[PDB]
């Protein structure tokens, strides 16, 4: 059976870590003592999923799960909480300081001592697990080891697992709102290699699903952990299809190929369809066609930026639950119709369709509610351009004035290695200025 | 052996469309009180046995290119002109060693003509800087008669010998320091630290210095060897020796027994450095020392991007040398220039292409 | 974890923390004697921060006193809390600085330090790994001023590498309490430039605005004043000691709150501030606290921020709140006084958020800001300084004691590079 | 098993034991009177290495009290103590040496010593299998400075591969209680260095310092000086009393602790050490007694540790612990202070850990060192000594015993070789 293997790096991947695993055995019935005393009445199915799991002889199931953060503050709630003995207590703490928010702090100083506790941890956890690996990274860009820690992580696995699935999945910082100054630092620094070693990049933000919580969910005051619960939606909406059994099921390879044209432009921007409240479960239908064109809205993005500054390059409708594919297909067209949202002429196919007929179920204690199905877009576009350009005038701005430099010189890094950053982001942002300009005759 | 020869193929092509103005140590090297030339060491004997691509073009005198190639989004090879307006480019095959003599030419008057004339050597490990100021030019075992310092020492004694400065009633004075663990240290004394202050004409001070007088183009070599021999500082057998001590060899002119100076050198050795994360520290010790020096390093071309800019504001305190070479940042006849040395490695253009970030805060122009 | 060595210098730095350890025991439930009484267990997560283990159950503060030159020392001891100090870290001289600064640090120094290194090696070994060196004391007096600056020339010489704060008490620009008051101002802090990582510059001044206009207080005392810089201890090492969902390392604010190694004198701020009886008209949220933190008669700076412009802040929230508002309100800030801030840089706000609130309170917070409205104060005391040095007038109680001429000179031009290179910077450019 | 001899030798040793025969059988549990009334029966089980059995249930102290010249000997009767001893060991005589040498060692000690060596055999015979020679003086006086170095020329020649320990309390640098006290430092040691296998160099200033500075005591009785000294005696034959998981004997001490057959002067030490009521603001652990144990005004010998090289040490640990604990802070400290030692040495460390603590405490150490530290005492004594020798000072009450000019020259050269060759190995090499 295929299998993924989850990295939350740092206090963002460990804050979202809390609810995804939270969010699957609520799927598959499993209590935090690794139990299935649901399927003990049932008797029958494997619905612990090699997916995610393994199984001991008391019939206790363990995740696949770990994670590094280099400070044990944030760990200690998971070895508090509900989720002690859930996990195997090899969840990897050690720090004796944290990372402090700077890239050197990081890759180079501290991130030594530390990572081969890290590698030898998931090789022994690689060799419980037979066929695919996935990796699955959760890091945040703007924290000390999600930019410093993370890119050690990558040129040492890509070395040691060959050419494997990297699913890693980035929060991206906002243009508008940072809750920390050196954070457009840490968010080139990264870029060097992230855009080298790693498979695919996801990108969300924080200021796109703060206009959600209000607009579609209709809350004025969110928390983290009302946020992150969306992003485990997304995740439940992918892995399904290497779990359940759905109509077209979709192999994590099957978006490597499909959703990255060229081999460094995979950031495929993630959508959903959170309208529930769950009075608005009434007056409301929510069929195939409703659900669908809730993608066509810049308000309902997950980056905050306009769609309709670029072109797009390629689409992963990804359906849950109670979908009929005549349905889906008329739901197409429509989307074909409209030529404000409009495609590159090299890619006149386009989409991609992937059913699951499991729907997503209900996270108790807020918010939402049982919708009967549900939708994923995954589309890389060209308009996620002007996203770093709203971060390299920030990081071009207080490059010319020497600031936090010290910091990052006096840590393992020599100050040559930014515009080695900034070079790559100068030639990155320039190829998705080839990409919409089509070579006409 | 074979790297991809096709490597090569796009070189050439940029070198057979243009006019390229070379240049060699064998023409008046002109004045402008501010630099930063360039030298490079030749391609080894054993890096044409692995067949290391040429990764330079010297097209003109005050600029060069690297040959960078990189890859497009359908693996198509790319090119890349880093167009580097500088002052002064010249070759790795053109070391005559007039360069430290064209180099010493304009900082030679300075300090007969009443100033403070400095310099640095800011270059790669490998890159053959040790063979660029500390001498001797053979290149095979450092043949003791054309030390570096001496193409000019010699000026400390024969340019004294200039009859027009014959009037001068000077004497010969000079000063090794040791700017090194945040602490300066004397290679004279030389295990004992000093402390440096101001004047009211801000000045600066010394404390319990050693002052060393020399007729001998030598006996200042002695005291380079007296100097180094404090053999200075977190010896191993790394980078290289790994003896970093930022060498201070600055000079003191003044009258026979006045106690007034008439100018200034200040010419400086940079540390040991380590290639990025290669080294190791495995000790709260060695984890301070990089941090100090690059930083202290960072620091130095800052208020040289207020001096050179020019500005007026000049934060000289952060860096105890600043705090020595205040001074020098502000007399207007106060020379002051730096060099860099490169090597020719592909691996090395990682390197001595960050050699290069550190000295464009000039804000040089490429008019092309 | 991380671990804390406290250091407390001065006439003025113990009273502070006489106020300061009582609040850090009371914000865990701990009695005079160490025996932990507290209610939950999440306040035994991170005691080691400040607090080590006894043998039966007790817990001690690793606070070295330094500054119990010894007629301070018996009114620590007949305190509240005189019976939870390891007896033992009560080191002291006798005949003390006298309010010299050469008294402080070049002779009666030199006959205690040697006492006082090795107490603060014998706490250091006793830790995991460290960061923590929180020097409280005052400037303008004696042992705050010259056996103060002592240890940070040597502790930093022994521990290069960890963060180096010193809560240090300014002076105040019209009430001087002292009559060589600019002569310790400008020696100490030639030291403090050197070698401090940050630094929290307070006047009490503003502490004198603060309990009289806001807290509307009829006679402040200084357990009452220092009751106001003992609040802004515990914030800032709030969650160094508490779960977080956006958390704050002493050097997570020394990597955000400075640019440039030299800069880095802060002044702090706290809210909620009131005065009430049990039934006060307002209501807590979230805009409540931050229109207050923002507030020039809000500072514990002595001078108006509207005059200089924020470098950056820090926003150390405390207690349960949303993201989206605490995001918004820092955003809203940065857009309707965008002409007050350092314009050249792109986000001039950080946020930290722990999730646990002081005792009595519900939500709380903790400014921390760097401006160039500091730039008033140092002008306003070498001022004062220069004024008393061209008739040389308190020099035969200086010159007298193994000082010099040419260390006054090379004294205040280091404090007239702050300023200058502070001008640099209120500029538009 | 084997069996100990106990002599006493001058005013001071028997003062010492005094005290010392008070601890070792309330560390078992012995009455005034031999009745053992101890709680368990593992301090039964070796008994005999001090004390005999006598007829109804009473044990008997091996002890041979040669120093009753007739003044000392009536308080040790009339002492807690003096219904313990067999009166027939009372060995004295009479008009001591009157802190002389000559007095002691070639005049009093001829019309004395026939009647020690007998009793010396009767106890020997008594025994299984002797190694056991624990001789308690001192130096500087009379019958502990000749009468004392007598008998270690003598016992040694009865008994030639026995292990012999003196716990000489030397003189003191500063404080000098004695007119003739180098005189009577060369020539005793000159027969220490010829025939001892170790000895405890104890000062009394070092003892001054450590009942005051760290005991914190307010007026330090002699008593309570020799209480110090007489922990060193009973933790040092703990594991050859008591079953430990690395024993401990004086000969497994007596080759590791010693490189070269002359250099066998020892400084000892102990831990804990505290001043208190009931309530004391710290916890007993393994690195809690480590520090302690190392520190240089913790040693009972009147020196700076870090002026010297130690050759060795050793860590005779009592009371339940843990070996890697043990292990690893023995090893972090010739980690952080590997400077110090002797560098060409591979292992500058050896450990000892006994099961049982004593009755008060919970866990307990000691400290037995050889440095060159100690190449200080004997330069700061011969120095005192050829001040005097050069005016020909005191020799008319030496010359007019039975002395010899040659015999002085003879004397101070000995101990000018130990001097000279601790300045070997002092040195990096
Ligand atoms: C009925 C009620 O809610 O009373 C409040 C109160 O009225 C006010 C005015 C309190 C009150 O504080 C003062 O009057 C005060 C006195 C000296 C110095 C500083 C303040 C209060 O005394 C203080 C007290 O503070 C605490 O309990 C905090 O935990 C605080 N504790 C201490 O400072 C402390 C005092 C004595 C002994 C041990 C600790 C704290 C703050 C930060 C970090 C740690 C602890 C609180 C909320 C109140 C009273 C009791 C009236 C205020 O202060 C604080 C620190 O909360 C003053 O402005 C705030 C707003 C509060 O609403
Ligand atoms: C409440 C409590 O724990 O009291 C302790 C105590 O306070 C301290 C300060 C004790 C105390 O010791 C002294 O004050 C002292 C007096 C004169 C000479 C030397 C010491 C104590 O008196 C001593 C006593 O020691 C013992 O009981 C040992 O077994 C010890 N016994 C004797 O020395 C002894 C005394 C009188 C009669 C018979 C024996 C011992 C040590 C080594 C080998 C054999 C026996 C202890 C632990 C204490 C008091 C009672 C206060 C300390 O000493 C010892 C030897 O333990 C001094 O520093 C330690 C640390 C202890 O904690
Ligand atoms: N969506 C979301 N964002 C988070 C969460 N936690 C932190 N962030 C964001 O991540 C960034 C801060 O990085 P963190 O992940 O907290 O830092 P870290 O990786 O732990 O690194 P250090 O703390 O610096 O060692 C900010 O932009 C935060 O808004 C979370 O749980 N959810
Ligand atoms: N400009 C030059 N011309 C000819 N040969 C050179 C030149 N520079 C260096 N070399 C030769 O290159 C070799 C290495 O030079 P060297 O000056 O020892 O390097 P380095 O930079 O000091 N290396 P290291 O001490 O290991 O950090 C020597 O054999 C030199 O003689
Ligand atoms: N905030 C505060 N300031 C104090 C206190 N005691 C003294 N000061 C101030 O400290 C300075 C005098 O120094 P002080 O600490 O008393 O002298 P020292 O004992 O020689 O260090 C003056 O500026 C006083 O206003 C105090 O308890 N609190
Ligand atoms: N530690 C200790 N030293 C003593 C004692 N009595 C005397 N001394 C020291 O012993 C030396 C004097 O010798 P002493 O034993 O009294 O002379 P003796 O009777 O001729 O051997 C001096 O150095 C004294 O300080 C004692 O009870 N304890
Ligand atoms: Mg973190
Ligand atoms: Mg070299």
């Amino acid at each position: 059976m295929r299998e993924c293997i989850s990295i939350h790096v740092g206090q963002a991947g460990v804050q979202i870590g809390n609810a995804c695993w939270e969010l699957y055995c609520l799927e598959h019935g499993i209590q935090p003592d690794g139990q299935m005393p649901s399927d003990k009445t049932i008797g029958g199915g494997d619905d612990s999923f090699n997916t995610f799991f393994s199984e001991t002889g008391a019939g206790k199931h363990v995740p696949r799960a770990v994670f590094v953060d280099l400070e044990p503050t944030v760990i200690d709630e998971v070895r508090t909480g509900t989720y002690r003995q859930l996990f195997h207590p090899e969840q990897l703490i050690t720090g004796k300081e944290d990372a402090a928010n700077n890239y050197a702090r990081g890759h180079y100083t501290i991130g030594k001592e530390i990572i081969d506790l890290v590698l030898d941890r998931i090789r022994k956890l690689a060799d419980q697990c037979t066929g695919l690996q996935g990796f699955l990274v959760f890091h945040s860009f703007g924290g000390g080891t999600g930019s410093g820690f993370t890119s050690l992580l990558m040129e040492r696995l890509s070395v040691d697992y060959g050419k494997k699935s990297k699913l890693e999945f980035s929060i991206y910082p906002a243009p508008q709102v940072s809750t920390a100054v050196v954070e457009p630092y840490n968010s080139i620094l990264t870029t060097h290699t992230t855009l080298e070693h790693s498979d695919c990049a996801f990108m969300v933000d924080n200021e796109a699903i703060y206009d959600i919580c209000r607009r579609n969910l209709d809350i004025e005051r969110p928390t983290y952990t009302n946020l992150n619960r969306l992003i485990s939606q997304i995740v439940s909406s992918i892995t399904a299809s290497l779990r359940f059994d759905g109509a077209l099921n979709v192999d994590l390879t099957e978006f490597q190929t499909n959703l990255v044209p060229y081999p460094r432009i995979h950031f495929p921007l993630a959508t959903y369809a959170p309208v529930i409240s769950a009075e608005k479960a009434y007056h409301e239908q929510l069929s195939v066609a409703e659900i669908t064109n809730a993608c066509f809205e810049p308000a309902n993005q997950m980056v905050k930026c306009d769609p309709r500054h670029g072109k797009y390059m390629a689409c992963c409708l990804l359906y849950r639950g109670d979908v009929v594919p005549k349905d889906v297909n008329a739901a197409i067209a429509t989307i074909k119709t409209k030529r404000s949202i409009q495609f590159v002429d090299w890619c006149p196919t386009g989409f991609k369709v992937g059913i699951n007929y499991q729907p997503p179920t209900v996270v108790p204690g807020g918010d939402l509610a049982k919708v009967q199905r549900a939708v994923c877009m995954l589309s890389n576009t060209t308009a996620i351009a002007e996203a770093w350009a709203r971060l390299d005038h920030k990081f071009d701005l207080m490059y010319a004035k020497r600031a936090f430099v010290h910091w990052y010189v006096g840590e393992g890094m020599e100050e040559g290695e930014f515009s080695e950053a900034r070079e790559d982001m100068a030639a990155l942002e320039k190829d998705y200025e080839e990409v919409g300009v089509d070579s006409v005759e | 052996g074979n790297p991809n020869w096709e490597t090569a193929q796009m070189i050439r092509e940029y070198q057979s469309t243009l006019e390229f103005v070379p240049l060699l140590d064998g023409q008046a090297v002109d004045d402008h009180q501010i630099t930063v030339c360039v030298r490079k060491r030749p391609i080894s004997r054993k890096e044409v046995n692995r067949k290391e691509i040429d990764v330079i073009s010297v097209p003109r005198k005050d600029m060069l290119i690297v040959h960078e190639p990189r890859s497009k989004v359908d693996l198509t090879k790319f090119l890349e002109n880093h167009k580097f307006r500088f002052d002064y480019a010249f070759n790795d095959t053109c070391d005559n060693a007039m360069v430290y003599k064209y180099t010493a030419k304009p900082l030679v008057k300075t300090i007969f003509e009443g100033g403070m004339a400095t310099c640095f050597a800011y270059g790669q490990t490998g890159s053959g800087k040790t063979h660029t100021m500390g001498g001797e030019f053979n290149g095979k075992v450092q043949d003791c008669k054309n030390g570096i310092y001496a193409m000019a020492a010699k000026d400390v004694f024969v340019t004294l010998n200039m009859p027009r400065y014959r009037a001068m009633n000077l004497v010969v004075s000079a000063s090794f320091f040791e700017i090194y663990s945040g602490k300066v240290f004397d290679l004279l004394s030389d295990k004992q630290k000093l402390r440096v202050l101001e004047d009211g004409k801000q000045q600066v001070q010394v404390v319990g210095l050693t002052e060393k007088v020399v007729d001998g183009v030598e006996e200042v070599l002695k005291l380079i060897q007296h100097g180094n021999a404090a053999r200075t500082s977190g010896q191993t057998s790394a980078n290289s020796n790994s003896s970093r001590s930022h060498a201070v060899f600055q000079i003191v002119l003044r009258p026979q027994g006045s106690t007034k100076i008439h100018g200034k050198f200040s010419f400086i050795d940079l540390a040991g450095n380590e290639r990025g994360v290669d080294t190791s520290s495995a000790d709260r010790q060695t984890r301070m020392e990089g941090a100090e020096i690059n930083k202290s390093l960072l620091a130095l071309k800052e208020c040289i991007r207020a001096l050179g800019k020019q500005s007026a504001h000049l934060p000289f305190r952060v860096s105890k040398l600043t705090q020595v070479l205040r001074d020098s940042f502000i007399g207007e006849k106060s020379k002051t220039c730096m060099i860099a040395m490169i090597s020719p490695g592909l691996s090395s253009c990682e390197h001595t292409l960050n050699t290069l970030r550190y000295a464009d805060r000039v804000k040089e122009l490429v008019v092309k | 974890m991380r671990e804390i060595v406290h250091i407390q210098a001065g006439q003025c730095g113990n009273q502070i923390g006489a106020k300061f350890w009582e609040v850090i025991s009371d914000e865990h439930g701990i009695d005079p004697t160490g025996s932990y009484h507290g209610d939950s267990d999440l306040q035994l997560e991170r005691i080691n921060v400040y607090y080590n283990e006894a043998t039966g159950n007790k817990y001690v503060p690793r606070a070295i006193l330094v500054d119990l030159e010894p007629g301070t020392m018996d009114s620590v001891r007949s305190g509240p809390f005189g019976q939870i100090f390891r007896p033992d870290n009560f080191v002291f001289g006798q005949s003390g600085a006298g309010n010299n600064w050469a008294k402080g640090h070049y002779t009666e120094g030199a006959e205690l330090v040697d006492s006082v290194l090795d107490v603060v090696r014998k706490e250091s070994e006793s830790c995991d790994c460290l960061q923590g060196f929180q020097l409280t004391h005052s400037l303008g007096g004696g042992t705050g001023s010259g056996m103060g600056t002592l240890l940070i020339s040597k502790i930093r010489e022994e521990y290069p590498d960890r963060i180096m704060n010193t809560f240090s008490v300014m002076p105040s620009p019209k009430v001087s309490d002292t009559v060589v008051e600019p002569y310790n101002a400008t020696l100490s802090v030639h030291q403090l430039v050197e070698n401090t990582d940050e630094t929290y510059c307070i006047d009490n001044e503003a502490l004198y605005d603060i309990c009289f206009r806001t807290l509307k207080l009829t006679t402040p005392t200084y357990g009452d004043l220092n009751h106001l810089v003992s609040a802004t201890m515990s914030g800032v090492t709030t969650c160094l000691r508490f779960p977080g969902q956006l958390n704050a390392d002493l050097r997570k604010l020394a990597v955000n709150m400075v640019p440039f190694p030299r800069l880095h004198f802060f002044m702090p701020g706290f809210a909620p501030l009131t005065s009430r009886g049990s039934q006060q008209y307002r209501a807590l949220t979230v805009p409540e606290l931050t229109q207050q933190m923002f507030d020039s008669k809000n500072m514990m700076a002595a001078c108006d921020p509207r005059h200089g412009r924020y470098l950056t802040v820090a926003a150390i929230f405390r207690g349960r709140m949303s993201m989206k508002e605490v995001d918004e309100q820092m955003l809203n800030v940065q857009n309707k006084n965008s002409s007050y801030f350092v314009e050249w840089i792109p986000n001039n706000v950080k946020t930290a958020v722990c999730d646990i609130p002081p005792r009595g309170l519900k939500m709380s917070a903790t400014f921390i800001g760097n401006s160039t409205a500091i730039q008033e104060l140092f002008k306003r005391i070498s001022e004062q300084f220069t004024a008393m040095f061209r008739r040389k007038a308190f020099l035969h109680w200086y010159t007298g004691e193994g000082m010099d001429e040419m260390e006054f000179t090379e004294a205040e031009s280091n404090m007239n590079d702050l300023v200058s290179e502070y001008q640099q910077y209120q500029d538009a450019t």
